This record gives structure tokens, sequence and C-alpha cells, in this order.
RNA sequence: GAACUGGCGAUGCGGGAUGAACCGAACGUAGAGUUAAGGUGCCGGAAUACACGCUCAUCAGACACCACAAAAGGUGUUAGU
RNA sequence: UUUGCUCCACACAAUAUAGAUGGAUACGAAUAAGGCGUCCUUGUGGCGUCGCUGAACCAUAGCAGGCUAGCAACGGUGCACUUGGCGGAAAGGCCUUGGGUGCUUGCUGGCGAAUUGCAAUGUCAUUUUGCGUGGGGAUAAAUCAUUUGUAUACGACUUAGA
């Protein structure tokens, strides 16, 4: 067809903070669609991929891929926490981000 | 080793015989029948990748005809129960794709 | 918080002198049992001469409403204290029941003299029985023939924070 | 000539009208007004679709174009004798507001295989409409 | 969702608008405010003239040059509302508000694409009615606004053609929705209805 | 200038924008979970939550320590005797 | 100034990306009111219907979407042209005429796909520049130095000089 998605589009919001200090170890996802804790609940386990572009091919791509998961939901508006294997790079505060939807349990 | 035997068929959408994750799948609610195929002949000893060595590189760059009949063995005893309920074929070829709107925790599959 | 009615039960510590004491009941609107008996205590010590070490509870029991389905008006009097000085007023209540009534006495209250729960002391409350025996106009107002109106000015919350057309408020 | 006035009439709340319950526990049902209690909120019952009888704040519930007859604080036998005389539950099923309301749970409904069935039937419908829209 | 969400001005309130606009650019959506001059603001005119005076006293003794620039236009109080709320003096605060653009008025880029509304920043949905309240290019032209007639007349303008654009969408979707109906209750019409569709 | 206690001095951490003393809590290096005091329009992590009222200020008001306001008045408005 | 400059087509390199992954899908006004349809005496008109969210509408099947055969219609859509308009707020876009060409999943068939081995973004976008081709297009000024004095600390300014 037109359309080849597999995952469902997010947005990269922040890290984990207070007032004044901030966590870059846990970072705040913004999935769309879902606007309530309890629809946050399906999302739980899934993999996230940040998916950039850099000018040096490295192994035959000059596409690189940042792997995580979803672990929690945070605050009452469908906003979850992820943990990546390296931190989010924190230039990417309002990035695309790709949730897919293994392992799966439906 | 805890994974599952999936085919196409292969007539339908070009996917032979093969096994797959459980994690990596999502079970629709569409069912067809498959007694009258005799799936026992395959187990793990039956998909072996045999290794390669660390002095073969391919620097620049076939099939076994056991698995070519096996799979036009077990496709043409699926593809009589898939001619029963109708648009199974062409729901079997189409791909599946998330449209704009598409929300999988609201989709039921 | 969410009232609840109870009656306490209580009395003097029995004496040699005097065994049988004469069993003090009250009626308290209060969240659970341990404020319906701290408040059960606070006003046996504003009547009699009594406190908690000197005394007992016997009994505390749960009244929950007889017809919580039928709408009632309740007048009720209170005594509340101001910046300057204590006040009696009579504020009349209509609504479904006992524990409702007090817990839009008890907003009713705060929101209009900033009286708070530790300053405000209920007297009685008590359903009355016959219309034209109530005296205020905000209440006298929803017990005409044929009450209707319409609610003018409908606003619909909406969940997307983008809406694609102009709203209407018709209702 | 003669006087002419835009009435602009919506949708008065008194005993006998028909409301949908909008969120809560029931969240969905219809109920008919048995009393008013003040500006802000009415006691409520809904007998045949199991709401239980309650007083209730106006802003949980959304009025519905329905009315029947009821005298005001009828008990729910009662009610429940006036609403299926009046027969106001198929009266509301053919309004084009519940029929909107079936619309959006069976495509809730839905399966992965019916969905490639209307994609199928929508391109069929499609079809025969746009060789419509060629002779006028 | 969107590439563009293109936000038509007109009944909202400034700061709740610009409180759901900062956070929008913040979250990373491109924004575009048109016909700035119909924002409203809670209160009287005669209010927010003060408050505007008040605003306008403020300015660096030595050298006004370098005081608190006071912009008199609808978009840039917009603009001034908004960057109040965004953190403008970092790096994430430049990027987003490069993700803005407020206009007086519908340019011709934006004349013909799609208006949306913020209905939690309606003034009819959040206002009592009765309560007084304010237009943004009244109060912009009275403190120092020069172009609020020519806006108008371009108003004006772009109104008549997009009645003239409307009418010919009107008269398309009656004839569309006129083959729909008596293409409907056949086969495939009723197969779709048990469908939900 | 004294009395009892707790502190700062000698002490970082979360909150009070900011601050020696206030609130919370005292500190090896890390991971996960839960909270205190304080907050949840945006800056800013978290409900433009729910519920009942009150107030429209041609100097509104917005949180202890704390960064001020009184006597006297007002058919402004609300509730009472 | 030893063949330089610009534009067009693709050919290869480099360069990055504030962050495509079906579609930014166009009345205006009011909200104690409207929208749409229809009728008439065309109005601040009559009658009917709708809202109660975009949970919509359009699009959406095919090797990341192939190679072929037929049926039914004379539609739908893409590409390069082509005729006629309209658009100056930041127009740089919108509509339309005609023919060509490709596809059509509206309907029914035939062949292909494996081995990427049980997943690894599994690579499909647009931004700038250079160097080659081969096809057009055009053949300047400014500054220093000299001079002026309507100018001037110096710069700067205003003049003149084939």
């Amino acid at each position: 067809a037109e359309s080849h998605r597999l995952y469902v589009k997010g947005k990269h919001l922040s890290y984990q903070r207070s007032k004044r200090v901030n966590n870059p170890n846990v970072s705040l996802i913004k999935i769309e669609g879902v606007a309530t804790p309890q629809d946050a609940q399906f999302y739980l386990g899934k993999r996230i991929a940040y998916v950039y572009r850099a000018s040096k091919e490295v192994r035959g791509s000059k596409i690189r891929v940042m792997w995580g998961k979803v672990t929690r939901t945070h605050g009452n508006s469908g906003v979850v926490r992820a943990t990546f294997r390296n931190n989010l790079p924190a230039k990417t505060f309002g990035a695309s981000v790709r949730i897919f939807l293994y392992p799966s349990n439906i | 080793d805890n994974t599952l035997l999936v085919t196409g068929p292969f007539k339908v959408n070009g996917v032979p015989l093969r096994r797959v994750n459980a994690r990596y799948v999502i079970a629709t609610s569409t069912k067809v029948s498959v007694e009258g195929v005799n799936v026992e002949k395959f187990n793990v000893e039956y998909f072996a990748k045999e290794k390669l060595t660390k002095k073969e590189k391919k620097e620049a760059n076939e099939i076994k005809t056991e698995r070519v009949e096996d799979q036009k063995v077990v496709d043409k005893a699926l593809l009589a129960e898939i001619k029963k309920t109708p648009l199974l074929k062409q729901y079997l070829s189409a791909s599946f794709s998330l449209k704009n709107g598409d929300k999988p925790h609201l989709l039921k599959f | 918080a969410h009232f609840k009615e109870y009656q306490v039960i209580g009395r003097r510590l029995p004496t040699e002198s005097v065994p049988e004491p004469k069993l003090f009941r009250m009626r308290i609107f209060a969240s659970n049992e341990v404020i319906a008996k701290s408040r059960y205590w606070y006003f046996l010590q504003k009547l009699h001469k009594v406190k908690k070490a000197s005394g007992e509870i016997v009994s505390i029991n749960q009244i929950n409403e007889a017809h919580p389905t039928k709408v009632k008006n309740f007048g009720v009097w209170v005594r509340y204290d101001s910046r300057s000085g204590t006040h009696n007023m009579y504020k009349e209540i209509r609504d479904v029941s006992r524990v409702a009534a007090v817990e839009t006495l008890y907003q009713d209250m705060a929101a209009r003299h900033r009286a708070r729960f530790r300053s405000i002391h209920i007297l009685k409350v008590a359903e009355i029985e016959k219309t034209a025996d109530v005296k205020r106009q905000y209440v006298k107002q929803f017990l005409t023939k044929d009450l209707k109106f319409p609610l003018p000015h409908r606003v619909q919350k909406s969940t997307k924070t983008f809406s694609y057309k102009r709203p209407s408020t018709f209702y | 000539t003669d006087s002419i006035v835009k009435a602009s009439n919506w949708r008065l709340v008194e005993v006998g009208r028909v409301v949908l319950i909008k969120k809560g526990q029931s969240a969905g049902k219809l109920a008919a007004i048995v009393e008013i209690i003040d500006q802000k909120k009415v006691l409520i019952d809904g007998p045949k679709a199991g709401v239980p009888r309650q007083a209730i704040n106006l802003g949980q519930v959304v009025l519905t174009p329905l009315t029947f007859a009821l005298p005001r604080g009828a008990r729910t036998a009662t009610v429940s004798k006036k609403w299926a005389a009046a027969a106001v539950c198929e009266k509301w099923a053919a309004s084009s507001w519940a029929k909107k309301i079936a619309q959006r749970e069976r495509r809730a409904a839905l399966t992965d295989f019916e969905r490639f069935q209307v994609m199928v039937l929508r391109k069929q419908k499609r079809y025969t409409v746009k060789k419509a829209l060629a002779k006028a | 969702v969107e590439p563009v969400v293109v936000i038509d001005g007109k009944g909202h309130l400034v700061g709740r608008l610009a409180s759901v606009v900062a956070k929008q650019l913040l979250n990373g959506q491109k924004i575009v405010v048109v016909r700035a001059e119909e924002l409203n603001i809670s209160g009287e005119f005669f209010r927010n003239k003060l408050k505007y005076h008040d605003f306008l006293r403020k300015a660096t003794a030595f050298n006004k040059t370098r005081g608190p620039f006071h912009f008199r236009a609808p978009s840039r109080i917009f603009y001034k509302a908004l960057r109040g709320m965004v953190s403008h003096k970092t790096a994430r605060g430049k990027a987003a508000l490069e993700r803005l653009k407020v206009f007086e008025g519908i340019p011709p880029p934006y004349d013909k694409k799609k208006r949306v509304v913020v209905p939690q920043a309606l003034r009819v949905l959040r206002l009592k009615p009765g309560r007084k309240y304010t237009t943004l290019g009244k109060l912009s032209t009275s403190v120092g606004w020069k172009y609020e007639d020519v806006v108008a007349k371009l108003e004006a303008k772009r109104k008549v053609s997009s009645a003239e654009y409307y009418a010919k969408k009107r008269a398309f979707t009656k004839k569309v929705a006129s083959a729909n109906a008596t293409a409907a209750e056949s086969d495939v019409a009723k197969q779709l209805a048990a469908l939900g569709y």
C-alpha cells in the first residue's frame, strides 16, 4: 500500500526531573493516542527506538538507532517512563521516536 | 524451542514454511481449521543453518528440495480450507499496516 | 469529609457511691468513629462535669437515613464563632439526606462566613414536615407548582487540544 | 404584518424529562428525572436500564429531547410503569443520537478481517458513486 | 498529528491560548496563529489600557534604547505573552520559538488552509456571560498600532473570496450527498451498514 | 539583658523564587520502589481534576517565618439577628 | 587574471538535518443561538432535519507492492504537455479546456516470492556544495592611488578624471 508503519509515533518530552534537578537515566515519552494511564498500561514493556542519521557510514548504513523500553506510566495523562541502553542526548526534546508492538500480549 | 510453526501459504503471499517467535506476532480473531495437515514431520532439527566458519568471508556474494515439496504438500491442504469462507485469500495476500488514527490499545484483532 | 451520622451513648464510670449513671446520648456528624467520639466528649465537657478519663462510652452506632430517596427540606440551627464574636444562625437546605444536608451546610458556612469546622457548632437539624413553614426564599423558590427551567450556555469540555469546528452552546 | 420573534427553545429540566448519564458508574444509560433538588442537582431514576434511584449533579447527565408524563416524586414502580407505557426506549433508539452511539460501538467492535471487508466494500461503493458522478 | 497547525485566533483568550501554544511548541508541534487582532482579554478595556500604560512606563533610565521594548501590534503582544511562558534564553527555547509565526489577518500562504480552534481557551466557553472583555485590535490601536484599517479592508476582501469559494463547495457537497443517498440501499450499502459504515 | 528547649556556628540535601537559623529530613558508592515538607495553566516534573459557594477592584487578589497597614465608613454584593 | 559566470538535465562524491514515515481536509457571524435541505410573497420568512466533538471524512489489497490473461464500464487517478482564467497581505498558488500515456483492487484467473535462517531503523526523506558531461544564455563594476571641499581628528562623506 502507501503506508507501511508498524509502530506508534511518540515524542521525547524531557528527562525525569524535579523543579531544578533532572535525571537523564529516565526519559519521558508522550505516546500519541493515549490520554490516560489505563490506556497507557497497554504499552508497558514495549520496545522504543530512536532513529537518527549521521554523515559517516559505519557498518553499511548512515542511520543509527538507540534502543529502550517502556517501564511505567507517568502522571495522569498517558505520558510514560522509558529507559534506554544509552540515555537520550537531550537535544532530542520534542523529537519523534518509535514505539513497537513487540513484545506483544495479543 | 517455544517457537510457532507458520506458513503463508506460499502460493498466497510468498511466505514459506517457517518458525517465528510468539512474542513477535499478533493473534487475530480470524480462525481457519488446520485439521488434515501432517505437521509432525517438522521439528527443531528440520531447520538447521549449517553454521559458517570464520574463514569464509563473503566479500561480494540454493534451496532444499525437501523443503520445497514439503511446502507444496502443506499449502495445497491449507488453501482448500481457505476457499470456504470468502475474501480470505485476498486478506492473507494483503499486508497489515497502521493508518492515521489507529490506536492499538483500542483496536481489536 | 463525607459525613456520617452516629449516635454516641456514654456515661460516667460507676462508683460505689453511685452505680448506674444516667447514660447520656448525642447525635454526631463526623467522618468516622474516632472523630465522633472526640466530638461527643467535647460536647459533654461543655455540658456536664465529666471528661474522658472519668467516663466511658457504652455504644456507638451509625444512623443511616430512613428514606435516602425522598427529597426533604431541613431547617438547621447553628452556632458559629466569627472573628469578633459568637452568633446563632438558622439556615434551611433542600436536600435528600441529613448527612448530605450538613455537608452542604459546612460548605455554605465556610464559603459565606469563612467559618471553619472547629468554629461551627450544630445545634440541631430537623425536617420541615409542612410547606409554608419554609421561611427562606432561596428554597421556597423550588417549591412552586410545575417547576421547570432551562439550562442556558452549555459548555462541553473537550478531550483534544484542538477542535475542528466552532462549538455551539445550545443545550 | 405580524410580530416575529425567534423563539429559541431548549430542553427544559422538569419531571419526566429523559436524561442520558454522561459519566459515572452508569455512564451511558437512560434515566427519568423524578424531582428537582435545587438549581444544580436533581433526583433521577432509570429503572429499566438498571440505574438506581439517586440524587445527581446536573453536570453528570445530558438532557435528551424526550419527555413523558410523571407526577413529581414518583416511586420506581410508577416510574417503570409510565416508562413502559410511554415506550420511550425505542423512541430513544429511533433517534440519530442513539444511532451514532451504536455506530461508534460497532466500529469499535470491528476486527481486522471486518476492516478489510469494509475497505473492499467501500471501494466498490466509491466506484459506483463516482460512476454516478459523471452524468450530472 | 499534524505537520503545521493553523489556529484562528478570533474569540480566544490571550493567556490560555499562549499557555496551550507554548506547550505545543515545546513538545515540537509547529503552530501558526492567524487573525491576531481578534484575540480577547478578560476585563474592562480601561483596565487593560491602564495595564499597558503601566507596562509602557518601564524603561531603562540611562538609555531608553536598551530597555524593555513595548511592541504595539496584536501579534507581537501575543508573542510577548508567549515568550513569557517559554524559557527563551536557552537553545531549546530558541528552537521552540522558531516553530511559531503569528499574523494579523490571514496571509495568502494560509488563507487556503484549514483553521482550528482551542476549546479550552475560547471566550464563550471560559467566561461567565456578563463579564466584560476586550478586543486586542482595539487595545493595540489605542496604544499605537497604525494598521488597523488596512487589515480590516484586506479581511473584507478575503472574506468575499472565501464566500465565493464556499458557495461552490456547498453545491458540490450537495451533489455528492444526493448521489450517495441515491446509491445507498443497495446490497453493498446494507452490508456496510451492518458492518458499521 | 535573662529562663527551659531546639538549632546555626560545625551542615550538605528537598521546599520557602532568592536567604546561616524556618518547614521536611541529617549525608559511604550505586540500582529499584514509596514518600515527607511543598506542589500539579506555561516556564516546570505532576488533574486547564471533581464538588459547593463568594468576589469584578479607573491602585483586585494570590499562602506561615516574610518582607506591612489602622481607626472610621459604603441601598456594592452575600448570608444572618 | 589562460576558457571564466549563470540556468537547465543526470552522473558521482561530499555535507548535514530542533527531527516525513497515508492527507495542514480553506465560509462568515452568533453563542439567551446556529448549520444544512426545501418552499414562497426573498424576509430579522414558513416547514423539515442535525449537533450532544475529528471515535470524523477522504484515502487504504498487489516484490517497499512484480510479470501476464479476460470481463464490465467510458468512470477514477498519476506523469509530461496544452487552452483559458483568477490570485499582490508574505501574490509563487488555485481552478479549468483538449489530447497523449501509464495504472486500475469495480469483477474473475495464471506464474513468481523461501536462505534476511526466531528480532535487530534493516536503510526508500530533503538540505547545501563541489566536480564532470551536453544544451542554452550575457559579455561588468568596485576599491586603492590622483582630485574636490557643500565634508572632515583619523576613518567616513560629497565631487571630478579615457
